[PDB]
């Protein structure tokens, strides 16, 4: 967790929500649920698929071989063909194995910074009309029914609605 | 009361991955993108298949060793299989010059045909159907090698052969000749009367002039004579000439190159298989639409890259516990 | 957005800023304006001047290529000399290439990082002497002239400022 | 600072604390004193002994090389042997060094996030019970006592206890 | 009431750049490292011109082609540009030995000084007037290579030769010289008298012997003779010993080597502008401080790096909208 | 009133580290990868010592040159070590034919046994002990190469030689012989009566013919005439054959190859430390952990990774003020 949301101050995650990376969970008077945000997992799609097939792309021009033989008093130049291709055979290995290594962190650390700008995105909507708990859930001090709900996961959730 | 809660996916997924700083960690979702299987066989590469010399080389098949008529008449090609150390190559011992080279210009050749250049009957003063060898028999009978004739003198006489080939063909011609050397001036005189002897052949590139080298050297085959082959390409339109008082293996079939191409030469113990196939390695063929495989360098055919990896697992989703 | 300040939780950029890349609109009683933070744009410009000298200093010794012929009966070593001089032109481009698209990234979430923390180097300032807008703005609970602003903006507020 | 904590709104470091990297400096009614956090301490130990191991491990099939000589006559392929040892060198020199250079970068600013994580642990425990200065401390409204500091330690803080 | 609010500039440029997770992204600030243009000219190279060989090659100007007189002298050059096919070569058809490791070491010098070593007029007991050919022509005239003097009989009599050179500069020398090879016996006896003959060339180093090769060759612009060319380098005060009698192309210029240097043999097209330049491809020159280009591998002077890439923009600026 | 507060640590540490975006970036802690030290010795490589040709180099070595007696019976090595210009090579002037194929096969080899082939006492109609020269000289006294014989004329008379030997060992043998180039006739019948010799030389896989080339040449070392050395590797159960009637540098001691391994030749100026190692270069020795260094490119032994970098030093602190 380089931005502390996964496996930070959220706890793990819910085998409930089956429709996206992230999203919600609520409780109110006509019942509980899960809600994925369409918006930042369809972005994180793209941030993946994209970040895929550029590693693909990137790669596909790398080193062919092609077989080639030597007698017995070409001994030198055989052994420069043997350690060239083996050489550039070892260097793209060497890429390839080393480009995974970074993207997968740089993927996972990815997810994190969108789950932890999800929830700053709803605590920076409800502001004083809700406590935060800790946990990455809200406590109401006013009555959200699944109107209030949908109007906040989307970005419209109206502050005016007092306190106290 | 009332709440809301931000949260992410978690699932039952126990693929890992690794990172730079942390090893096997599990996640939701992972894509592999390394292939690690082929399938053990020799296929066809896209409907053309490829030409799989058994027990014979490169040489003891373009020569026409007599163990090697399987390959007499040698349809187009994907690729060539030859193994490791095949048993029927030289069956008279000696040398091909320039070998390796022509392996490589093998490599870029999928179809040959061959034509008769000079036909045994042809040769009026010489004796054409008498040079055969017992080391190299055809069912337990003195032969050698088909496409080219080892000529000996005939009523004691060995006169000077003067025979030009003029390439009317419009594809290049692989022509094949070679040289006799023998173990002492006995057989020299035995074979070609003519105790001093050479070959000169010319083309317009090529201006080459051999003498045979009369030794005693160790057996091989059961002989201390040596046969020695040269090779070279006739452009359409050029001749080739050659002038000889002796020790002359002349070209009787040549070989047309009608088909160009990117080809290979492959070095495996394997048979063929009847299958078909994208992507073929000496070990067996792949089936796969992964960028990468680990199975063998040397590949045929539409390919994903050749990597030393074991293992390649690309990140998709997030990390799950 | 890696840090959720640029295209985040700020709508967008201002054209009105022309003086650095991040900085402070005020309104007050004397009037309103913009002034960029020439201390996170001078770290800025340092990041990305040395940025883009280290990548260019760090592929000054790439391959050089010399013209070599070979005849008829060369072909094995011409085409060593053909697939090992397009394999180093294949694996620096490669390099190059690959290098852009990370650094290209890494930049952009480094200005997200500058603008989100010089925000919470207000924020942590003004503490309950404003109240958080949640665009980037702070709204005061007392009043602040150019003076109180000038002293935000080298990190010299006040907070003894009572409230309510 | 590409997250703020480490010379951002904390000032500098402590010579105090010497059995960890992160940590706490607390100071109540039985003294004053200094604790590093051995959980962030030993994931961060993990994360560069393994970054570290990783970095020599991906590099151990290099490019050996063995000599070659070449005659009067053999310039061409002594030339292409010569730039093709040069070649991998570079190619392999080049990798040590961009290499070195970013997982430097990288760690630094896991560092940084670490102790930004390291505080909001805490901030996110002692919520109206104590304020924020500014400075990474905080001061309590209530009473800790070496007990209530050691909860927080390891993230048992009971809350419950009023305010105002 | 008061605000202060926190932003970020933006401006009102297109500028896009690539990320590895997002394509086509607008900022504000840009910087492109990759040149793109040349001029399609060939210049001179700081100040000193490159060798411009027409439709002659290097072949046909060191050992002096009669249509290759343009470069009978040629100063200093930075580099040399010959083409694809140049047609004035060997104008006699035949071969030159090591030529591939010739050009090669003309890759390293930068300025030649032809120098006489053996006047036409020192061939006492020998024809040096009449070594000409109509496949050699000159002004529709009979005439042959420059540099080499075609020596034939006198008197029905070719005397056998020695001829030694010790080389007293300090820088080394190119010496070429050749042996010709005739169709018949008749044309031996007719240029030559001598049946069988050799030519011997020595040095400190050097130990060879040549013997002509008589046969009959296909016709290469009306020729089945050819003519073979050898060089060497002679080193400061080594000397050089010819003997030979007959089929002798006696060396009559040979090149100091006054300048060595880093040069290249480019193929291009292309012929001279008017320019200068601090780099050369060979489709143009560059005149540029970015760091790269993707015009050709082959280059020199002070260049950018090559690179197979049509853009590579790096960004300096934060994202626009 | 009670406060707690979150910090990181800081010492007294002075180590810089590097990143993209900052240089001589101070912190706490920093490990060091590259190993910039080495002893300035020739040591032993695990145990075994290497071979030090001082001022002979492998051919004076190898064919007994008369001032490298001190490698006359050499042990087993784990590297050889020449200098870049040996000064005790060919005393006779001549050539090495494949001499670097043979270098290399020597980095292929840790132990040769000197074994006798030819005794000198087996030249019955030949001389064998006053085949000596003033430019081989062995204590101010001609002497010649030691593991070769210089065979000439006995009572005005050089017969055919036909003389073969078996390789009836298990290892393979490394057999040299050679050629004399007289400077001319008169000096051949002086050595050898015969005016028109050879040497022909045949194995299961050679099959050559010399000839002497009788010619004026520029002196080396006081001559004029030449001496042309060749080897070939003798396999277990095969036989090699000489025949001559001149000019014939017969065989005496050939060389079994009792121990192939992973070797090196080294061009060094240095010479033997007493010391031992587990990385050698030529410049010096390498005690080690780091992962690389930046001393020579040329290595032998478990060593680092070389690279061209003076400073790789890895952070694993945090940031320092
Ligand atoms: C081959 O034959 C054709 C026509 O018969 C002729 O044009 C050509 O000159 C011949 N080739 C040679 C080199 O003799
Ligand atoms: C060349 O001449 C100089 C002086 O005339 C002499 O020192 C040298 O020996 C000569 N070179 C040879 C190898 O004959
Ligand atoms: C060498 O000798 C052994 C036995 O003496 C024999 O088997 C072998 O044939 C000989 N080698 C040759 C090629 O003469």
């Amino acid at each position: 967790g380089l931005f502390g949301a996964i496996a930070g101050f959220i706890e793990g995650g819910w085998q409930g929500m089956v429709d996206g990376w992230y999203g919600y969970h609520h409780s109110n008077e006509q019942g509980s649920g899960y809600a994925a945000d369409k918006e930042s997992t369809q972005k994180a799609i793209d941030g993946v698929t994209n970040k895929v097939n550029s590693i693909i792309d990137k790669m596909n021009t790398q080193f062919e071989a092609v077989g080639r033989e030597f007698n017995n008093l070409e001994r030198r130049i055989e052994n420069l063909n043997k350690k060239m291709e083996d050489g550039f055979l070892d260097v793209w290995t060497y890429n390839a194995e080393l480009l995974v290594l970074m993207e997968n962190e740089r993927t996972l650390d990815f997810h994190d910074s969108n789950v932890k700008n999800l929830y700053d995105k709803v605590r920076l909507q409800l502001r004083d009309n809700a406590k935060e708990l800790g946990n990455g859930c809200f406590e109401f001090y006013h009555k959200c029914d699944n109107e209030c709900m949908e109007s906040i996961r989307n970005g419209t959730y109206n502050y005016p609605q007092y306190s106290e | 009361q009332d709440q809301i809660c931000i949260g992410y996916h978690a699932n039952n997924s126990t693929e890992q991955v690794d990172t730079i700083m942390e090893k096997n960690v599990t996640v939701t979702h992972a894509q592999d993108i390394l292939e690690k299987t082929h399938n053990g066989k020799l296929c066809d590469l896209d409907g053309v298949k490829p030409l799989i010399l058994r027990d014979c080389s490169v040489a003891g098949w373009l020569l026409g060793n007599p163990m090697c008529d399987e390959f007499i008449n040698v349809p187009e090609w994907s690729y060539i299989v030859e193994k490791a150390n095949p048993t029927n190559d030289l069956c008279y011992p000696g040398s091909f010059n320039d070998y390796e080279e022509l392996k490589y210009l093998l490599s870029r050749i999928n179809h040959f045909e061959k034509i008769q250049i000079i036909p045994k009957s042809s040769w009026s003063d010489h004796e054409a159907s008498s040079g055969v060898s017992s080391a190299c028999p055809y069912l337990g009978s003195p032969s050698f090698f088909r496409n080219v004739v080892w000529l000996i003198k005939k009523n004691s006489a060995y006169p000077t052969i003067k025979k030009s080939y003029n390439n009317t063909n419009q594809e290049d011609l692989l022509v094949l000749w070679g040289i006799h050397h023998p173990n002492d001036a006995a057989e020299q005189t035995r074979l070609y009367q003519n105790p001093t002897t050479y070959i000169s052949i010319g083309t317009s590139t090529l201006n080459q002039r051999l003498v045979p080298k009369i030794a005693t050297r160790s057996k091989v085959n059961g002989l201390s004579s040596r046969m020695e082959f040269f090779w070279t390409i006739l452009k359409p339109n050029d001749a080739i000439n050659f002038e000889s008082n002796g020790n002359f293996i002349a070209p009787e079939y040549a070989y047309k190159i009608v088909k160009k191409g990117d080809s290979a030469i492959m070095k495996s113990e394997l048979e063929y298989g009847n299958c078909n196939t994208k992507c073929q390695t000496p070990m067996g063929a792949i089936n796969s639409s992964m960028p990468f495989h680990n199975i063998h360098p040397l590949t045929i055919g539409e390919c994903p890259k050749y990597v030393k990896s074991n293992r390649l697992v690309l990140a998709t989703g997030l990390r799950n516990s």
